[PDB]
């Protein structure tokens, strides 16, 4: 089994399984959640536990990843888990973009919205526009399709600079594949745009800059558990 | 096999005369500083140096004068820390893993302890180690340092402009890449792993302002010159 733009579209259609409870998020008992809105935040601490979880299940099944030092598995899953899923959750706005207000409404899960005026009341209401406006609105614009958004995942989680693995050209061979696999794709789908390989890639930087801010109002609010998630990761895989 | 348009070239050969122009602030600058917390001074100190060579690479660029003063510092003031990082990655020791200095001073952690920025030196002598392992020219090092500039930044007033400006020094980048190694498949590679830079330097860019906001808030000596620049409120 090849890692390729096909194997990725037909791991999308595939569902983690519900006994999985962990809890990378979660209202601490030190938090500074207020509580009335402890419920609600709760609330969404399981959504993003679910999630999180289902990114688990389809990391340790991209082809060559499970063949890799177990060790760096969980690096690789601990250094994109973030990203991934604010780029999973700016894939799914997309659906909800309709002089030009700013857009309204955040896909959390299928089924679920959050509103911006909820973003303003948490006051995380200039992330919330960026992941909007960079990533989602962006991708619309770009048209980018579900064989492109696969590949920049499997990109995203294989990053061979991640600090303390052991085997790094391991990894750097599945990224290199995915560039190969990117690039054949763009010239092929869409051969009269020159930069569509570039544009794609440019928004990798920007999902970093708005994955660090999500992660300084998470640990404000004590609601990431750091010292676990190594723990969760291992178990999950295991 | 798509060649180099006379401008492509034009514009390649000026950002490398600018380039080496701006890699080491000049001698009087220097001799001005060194005349003399001395790790902290003289890190804090010669970061000024780096910044106002920044700027003047920048401003040498051609895109950047067409665009509103206002975008210009919201580019300058988000980029400029990101930017420093490739200029440190080109100042890299492998063997003694540590950093050359503009007066030929080795700096190795040790030196940032001292100087209470242990914090930062850890990641960024990683990004140092992966970034001097990929073997940069001098010419994937200008495009590169041209392309985080015109990056998109949050509050710019013309954001399709600084695109634009962008997208053809990215091509440049690209086209130069395929004239390196006669476009064969791995060209995508290559340029892939340079445009993957620009993600791992938005990390340090942030560790940066973490450091400076850390140091404020620990009463310690930061320059206006660089609380101003990286908004150390
Ligand atoms: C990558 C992560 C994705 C995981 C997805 C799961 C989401 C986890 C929780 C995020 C909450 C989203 C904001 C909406 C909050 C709704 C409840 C509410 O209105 O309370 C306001 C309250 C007023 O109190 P207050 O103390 O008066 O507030 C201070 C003044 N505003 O606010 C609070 O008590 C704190 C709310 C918690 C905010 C944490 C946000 C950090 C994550 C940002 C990125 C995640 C994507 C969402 C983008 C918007
Ligand atoms: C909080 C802070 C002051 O911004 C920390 C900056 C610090 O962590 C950096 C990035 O490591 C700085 C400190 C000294 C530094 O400015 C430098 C000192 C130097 O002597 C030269 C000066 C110029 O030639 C630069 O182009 C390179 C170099 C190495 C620069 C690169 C960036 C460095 C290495």
């Amino acid at each position: 089994q090849e890692l390729s733009i096909e194997r990725l579209l037909e791991m999308e259609s595939l569902v983690a399984d519900p006994s999985e409870e962990f809890q990378f998020l979660r209202v601490g008992p030190d938090s500074n959640v207020p509580p009335k809105f402890r419920a609600p935040v709760s609330s969404l601490c399981q959504i993003g536990n679910k999630q999180i979880a289902a990114l688990v299940v389809w990391a340790r099944d991209i082809p060559h990843f499970s063949q890799l030092e177990m060790e760096d598995q969980i690096l690789l899953i601990k250094g994109s888990w973030n990203e991934l899923l604010l780029f999973a959750i700016a894939w799914r706005s997309m659906e909800f973009l309709t002089t030009t207000s700013p857009p309204q409404l955040m896909c959390l899960m299928p089924g679920m919205t959050l509103h911006r005026n909820s973003a303003l009341q948490a006051g995380v209401g200039q992330i919330f526009d960026r992941v909007l406006s960079e990533l989602s609105l962006k991708m619309r614009t770009l048209r980018v399709d579900q064989a492109e958004y696969v590949a920049l995942k499997a990109i995203i989680l294989l990053n061979p600079d991640v600090k303390g693995l052991k085997n790094r050209q391991e990894v750097e061979v599945l990224r290199e594949k995915m560039f190969l696999c990117l690039d054949e794709y763009c010239r092929r789908s869409r051969s009269s745009e020159e930069g569509r390989f570039a544009a794609l890639l440019l928004r990798l930087p920007a999902l970093r800059s708005i994955s660090l801010k999500s992660f300084e109002h998470l640990f404000f609010f004590h609601l990431v558990a750091d010292t676990s998630i190594a723990g969760y990761i291992r178990d999950a895989l295991r | 096999v798509p060649p180099l348009t006379a401008n492509q070239k034009s514009l390649i050969a000026r950002l490398v005369w600018y380039q080496e122009g701006y890699e080491q602030p000049s001698e009087e600058d220097l001799k001005r500083v060194t005349q003399t917390d001395m790790p902290f001074r003289q890190i804090t100190e010669m970061t000024i140096l780096t910044v106002q060579l920044i700027v003047e690479f920048a401003k040498g660029l051609p895109g950047f004068a067409k665009i509103s003063q206002s975008d210009q510092i919201t580019l300058l003031k988000a980029c400029s820390s990101e930017v420093m990082m490739l200029r440190v990655a080109r100042r890299y020791d492998a063997a003694t893993d540590s950093v050359l200095f503009a007066n030929n001073q080795a700096y190795t952690r040790d030196n940032y302890r001292k100087a209470g920025m242990a914090y930062v030196i850890e990641d960024l002598l990683h990004f140092c180690r992966c970034m001097y392992s990929m073997m940069m020219d001098n010419v994937h090092y200008a495009l590169l340092t041209a392309i985080v500039i015109f990056s998109d930044r949050p509050g710019l007033e013309q954001p399709l402009l600084v695109e634009e400006i962008q997208r053809y020094y990215l091509n440049t980048l690209r086209v130069y890449i395929l004239n390196q190694n006669s476009a064969s498949p791995r060209c995508a590679v290559i340029f892939g792993k340079i445009l993957g830079i620009l993600t791992e330097i938005r990390t340090l860019g942030m560790q940066n302002s973490n450091m400076c906001i850390s140091l404020k808030l620990k009463n310690r000596k930061l320059p206006p010159f660089l609380e101003e620049i990286w908004d150390v409120a």
